[PDB]
C-alpha cells in the first residue's frame, strides 16, 4: 500500500 | 515544517544502532534493528502511510560501515561522555485520583547510551513505563524522553534516575504532586 | 571508551513544498565531516576527515542525492505527511489555578495550564474584567511533551477583588472558537 | 557590581543565593519589566525587548545559580537589572558599548584613522588605543590618527575604562602603499 522510503546514507572512500 | 527521513546512528564498541524518522521534532517510528519492523509512536499513521524496514537496516549497514573508516580517519578519537540532564513534568494537570503521566526528558546526551528509570518512594517502577528513541539536537547530541504512568495523590513520590558515564553517580531528579 | 557516526537528512520546508531545501550531516561522535546543502548543490567538506567523501560523491551520487528532495522530500511531504502529521488536530485543555492560597487584596498568581495540543501554534490571552492583561503576563517555552502533543504555562500577577473576572482566552486550529476559562475571586 | 559588554557578543550576568536548589527566582529590568523567572521547574519568559536574546543555564539552579544570559548585544541592553531569589535582591547594572572604525576599508599610507566609542547616555569614560607599533593614542568618544604608516598596518587595542573596569576592542587596520 502507501510506501515510505527514507534517505539513503551513501558509503565512504578507503585508503589514499 | 522539517522532516528527517533516516536519522542514522551507529556505534561501537556494542553494535548499537538506531533508524529513524522525526517530523516537526517528534518521532514518527523507529526500525526495531532486531525484529527487523517499523515501530510507529502513533500506530493510526500505520494504516495511512508505511515505511519498508529493509531501507532501516541498510542504512545502518552503511553507518557501521563508515564508523570504521571515520574511527581510522580520526587516529581513533574517542567520544567524549556529556553529563545528562534531567527535567519532570506532568503530562497533564496534577489532579488527586486523575491518572496521569509523568515525563522525564533528559537533554545534553552524549554518547547515546544511558539509562533513564523511575523511582517511586526510593524504590524503582517496572509498569508503566515506555521511552523514546534518541532525538538529535542542534548540537548533535541527543535527547529522550521517559514516561510513567501514575495516579496524584498524597503518599507518592517520584525520582527519575539517570545513569550515564559522564555522570559519576547516578542522578535523581525528584517530583512530587501539590 | 566508544566512538560513534552519525547521519542526520533534513527536508526543510516552506509554504508547503513551493520551497525545499535538503541538508545531510555526516557526523563523528560530534564532528559534522562532509555536509550536502541543495542551496550549494553538492558535497562539501566540513573538516578535514571530509575529503575522501565529498570528492568521490560529487562524481557518483550527486544528482542521485539531489533528486531526494523529489523523490524522497516532496514525496514524504505530499503523499504520507499530508494524510497523517498535517491533518493532526488535537484541542487544547485549559484550567486555571492560583499559586498562593487565596487571600483578597493580596498579591498573587492566575495560572493557565493550557495542555494536550497539536500543532504548536497557539495564543494564549489573559483578560481582566474584559480588558486584556499584557505586562503581567509570563510563559514558559512550548513544551514537547514527547508524544505528538505540547503544552505550555501563561501567568498573571494579579490581586484578587471581589467581583473581577480574569479570563484564559485560547485560540488554536483545532478549535471552531476560542475556549475560555473563568476564574472569579 | 558593574558587568561591561561588547555590541554583538553575549554576556551572562551571574546570580548566586543561597539553598543550592532550583528554588524562587527571576530578573527584572529597571521598570520591574520581568525578563525571566522560573515556572515550577521550567523557564518562562514574558514579552519584553530582550524576549528572543535571553536565556539561563537550568542545570545550574539545584546548585544556587540563576544566571541571565543576553546575546547579541545592543547598546540599548545597558541598564540596570535585579535578580531575586526568594528574599534576596541583588542589583547588577550592565553597560554596553561599541567601538567601531569609521574609515570603512581600504586604508592608504598617509590617510588618516578615526574611530568613534559607543556608549550609554547614562555613563561616560576614556578610551586609549595602541598601534600596532607604538604611539597610544587617547581621547574620549572620538579618536584620530591623523596620517598612517606602512607601520600601522596591524592589529590594535583599544581600551575602554570605567570604573576600576575595563574592556578591550583589537581592530585589525590595513595600510597600503
Amino acid at each position: 500500500g502507501n510506501s515510505h522510503r527514507g534517505a539513503i546514507e551513501w558509503e565512504g572512500i578507503e585508503s589514499g | 515544517h522539517v522532516g528527517s527521513y533516516g536519522i542514522t546512528v551507529y556505534q561501537s564498541p556494542g553494535d548499537i544502532g538506531q533508524y529513524t524518522f522525526e517530523f516537526d521534532g517528534d518521532e514518527l517510528f523507529y526500525v526495531d534493528l532486531d525484529k527487523k519492523e517499523t515501530v510507529w509512536m502513533l500506530p493510526e499513521f500505520a494504516q495511512l502511510r508505511r515505511f519498508e524496514p529493509q531501507g532501516g537496516l541498510q542504512n545502518i549497514a552503511t553507518g557501521k560501515h563508515n564508523l570504521e573508516i571515520l574511527t581510522k580517519r580520526s587516529n581513533s578519537t574517542p567520544a567524549t561522555n556529556e553529563a545528562p540532564q534531567a527535567t519532570v513534568f506532568p503530562k497533564s494537570p496534577v489532579l488527586l485520583g486523575q491518572p496521569n503521566t509523568l515525563i522525564c526528558f533528559v537533554d545534553n546526551i552524549f554518547p547515546p547510551v544511558i539509562n533513564i528509570t523511575w523511582l517511586r518512594n526510593s524504590k524503582s517502577v517496572t509498569d508503566g513505563v515506555y521511552e523514546t528513541s534518541f532525538f538529535v539536537n542542534r548540537d548533535y547530541s541527543f535527547h529522550k524522553l521517559s514516561y510513567l504512568t501514575f495516579i496524584p495523590s498524597d503518599d507518592d513520590i517520584y525520582d527519575c534516575k539517570v545513569e550515564h558515564w559522564g555522570l559519576e553517580e547516578p542522578v535523581l531528579k525528584h517530583w512530587e504532586p501539590e | 571508551g566508544s566512538f560513534v557516526h552519525q547521519f542526520q537528512p533534513f527536508c526543510y520546508f516552506t509554504n508547503g513544498t513551493q520551497r525545499i531545501r535538503l541538508v545531510i550531516r555526516y557526523i563523528y561522535n560530534r564532528e559534522e565531516y562532509v555536509r550536502f546543502d541543495s542551496d550549494v548543490g553538492e558535497y562539501r567538506a566540513v573538516t578535514e576527515l571530509g575529503r575522501p567523501d565529498a570528492e568521490y560523491w560529487n562524481k557518483q551520487y550527486l544528482e542521485r542525492t539531489r533528486a531526494e528532495l523529489d523523490t524522497v522530500c516532496r514525496h514524504n511531504y505530499e503523499k504520507t505527511e499530508t494524510p497523517t502529521s498535517l491533518r493532526r488536530l488535537e484541542q487544547p485543555s485549559v484550567v486555571i489555578s492560583l499559586s498562593r492560597t487565596e487571600a483578597l487584596n493580596h498579591h498573587n498568581t492566575l495560572v493557565c495550564s493550557v495542555t494536550d495540543f497539536y500543532p504548536a501554534k497557539i495564543k494564549v490571552r489573559w483578560f481582566r474584567n474584559g480588558q486584556e492583561e499584557t505586562v503581567g503576563v509570563s510563559s514558559t517555552q512550548l513544551i514537547r511533551n514527547g508524544d505528538w502533543t505540547f503544552q505550555v504555562l501563561v501567568m498573571l500577577e494579579m490581586t484578587p477583588r471581589r467581583g473581577e473576572v480574569y479570563t484564559c482566552h485560547v485560540e488554536h486550529p483545532s478549535l471552531t472558537s476560542p475556549i475560555t476559562v473563568e476564574w472569579r475571586a | 557590581k558593574v558587568v561591561l559588554g561588547k555590541k554583538g557578543d553575549t554576556v551572562e550576568l551571574t546570580c548566586t543565593a543561597s539553598q543550592k536548589k532550583s528554588i524562587q527566582f527571576h530578573w527584572k529590568n529597571s521598570n520591574q519589566i520581568k525578563i525571566l523567572g522560573n515556572q515550577g521547574s521550567f523557564l518562562t519568559k514574558g514579552p519584553s525587548k530582550l524576549n528572543d536574546r535571553a536565556d539561563s543555564r537550568r542545570s545550574l539552579w539545584d546548585q544556587g545559580n540563576f544566571p541571565l544570559i543576553i546575546k547579541n548585544l545592543k547598546i540599548e541592553d545597558s541598564d540596570t537589572y535585579i535578580c531575586e531569589v526568594e528574599d534576596q535582591k541583588e542589583e547588577v547594572q550592565l553597560l554596553v558599548f561599541g567601538l567601531t572604525a569609521n574609515s570603512d576599508t581600504h586604508l592608504l599610507q598617509g590617510q588618516s584613522l578615526t574611530l568613534t566609542l559607543e556608549s550609554p547616555p547614562g555613563s561616560s569614560p576614556s578610551v586609549q588605543c595602541r598601534s600596532p607599533r607604538g604611539k597610544n593614542i587617547q581621547g574620549g568618544k572620538t579618536l584620530s590618527v591623523s596620517q598612517l604608516e606602512l607601520q600601522d598596518s596591524g592589529t590594535w587595542t583599544c581600551t575602554v575604562l570605567q570604573n576600576q573596569k575595563k574592556v578591550e576592542f583589537k581592530i585589525d587596520i590595513v595600510v597600503l602603499a
